């Protein structure tokens, strides 16, 4: 595996926390890189980009990693939970446009669905309307 | 009220 800090965060995690898009693009081009790598608690780089609202980092992951797992979880918290709980609606739209409606069905350990964090009925409609249809 | 990720500290 790659080098980690004390939290188990790799350079991929750090780029996604720090919004280092150019660094991220290089790292995503490395052979044998695992975009789904987990830190010590289990969070992925995609979780970090979604939690912090780093929309361009999310876009780059989704466009450069066909094998990214959008259902990875810690305590049931998926990337879409992370994004919507922190109000990052644009990231939520990107995730749903890539992953389809299975993302909307995931309950976290507290029994929350990702749309439970969206108060506006009209934002909920826009999120559903952009969701990939398979 | 921004929810941040819980972390685990470990140095192997």
């Amino acid at each position: 595996s790659m080098k980690t800090n004390l939290k188990g965060e790799t350079a991929l995690h750090r780029a996604c926390i720090n919004n280092q898009v150019e660094k991220l693009i290089l790292l995503l081009s490395l052979p044998g890189i695992d975009i789904n790598v987990k830190d010590n608690a289990g969070w992925t780089p995609l979780h970090e980009a979604c939690n912090y609202g780093n929309t361009v980092c999310v876009q780059e992951i989704l466009q450069r990693c066909p094998e990214v797992d959008l259902l990875t979880q810690v305590d049931g918290v998926t990337p879409l939970h992370d994004a919507l709980s922190n109000g990052h609606v644009e990231i939520g739209k990107l995730l749903l446009q890539h992953g389809g409606p299975v993302l909307l069905q995931q309950r976290n350990a507290k029994g929350e669905l990702p749309l439970d964090y969206v108060v506006s009925p009209q934002i909920k409609e826009e999120l559903f309307a952009i969701t990939k249809i398979e | 009220g921004a929810k941040r990720h819980r972390k685990v500290l470990r140095d192997n």
